């Protein structure tokens, strides 16, 4: 419901009307698997000393 | 307030209080993004004015 | 021409880089192979600042 516009005939032109917005992620195409089976990898680095 | 309820009136405690206050009265500003955009005006420009 | 008009030019005309990925998901699904897309706007020679 962003207004990008106003139409001038009292109609408001917004984002519905030029793009599909839904709640995705940042970056799709890293992948991580445990045993065939789809997880999230967690690498844990131990701190010097 | 339900846990502090429970504190006072039992479980060996004297004091028990909390420092979340809720009542503090506030003004809770509802805009009107279609009457804001249907005269000319950025929201930046309204919230600088204000 | 003033020096504002000169300024303005140089600061829009020698830019930074942008850059995209084309084929890549999801939009693009089950692509042979992603490609990645440069744009640069910097200058380097006096020529290409004349």
């Amino acid at each position: 419901n962003i207004i990008l516009r106003v139409n001038e005939d009292k109609s408001f032109l917004r984002i519905k009307d030029v793009a599909k917005v839904e709640i995705g992620a940042e970056q799709y195409n890293s992948t991580g698997r445990l045993n065939t089976s789809a997880a999230v990898p967690i690498i844990i680095n131990l701190q010097s000393g | 307030n339900k846990m502090l309820e429970l504190a006072r009136t039992r479980k060996e405690l004297a004091n028990v209080r909390t420092t979340l206050d809720t009542s503090f009265p506030q003004y809770k500003l509802i805009i009107d993004r279609d009457k804001m955009k249907y005269y000319n005006l950025n929201m930046q420009d309204v919230f600088n004015t204000i | 021409v003033t020096a504002n008009d000169v300024i303005n030019a140089v600061n829009d005309q020698n830019a930074q880089y942008a850059t995209g990925k084309i084929g890549e998901e999801p939009v693009v699904n089950k692509s042979p192979q992603v490609i990645s897309i440069t744009m640069q706007g910097r200058l380097q020679t006096p020529q290409e600042f004349e």
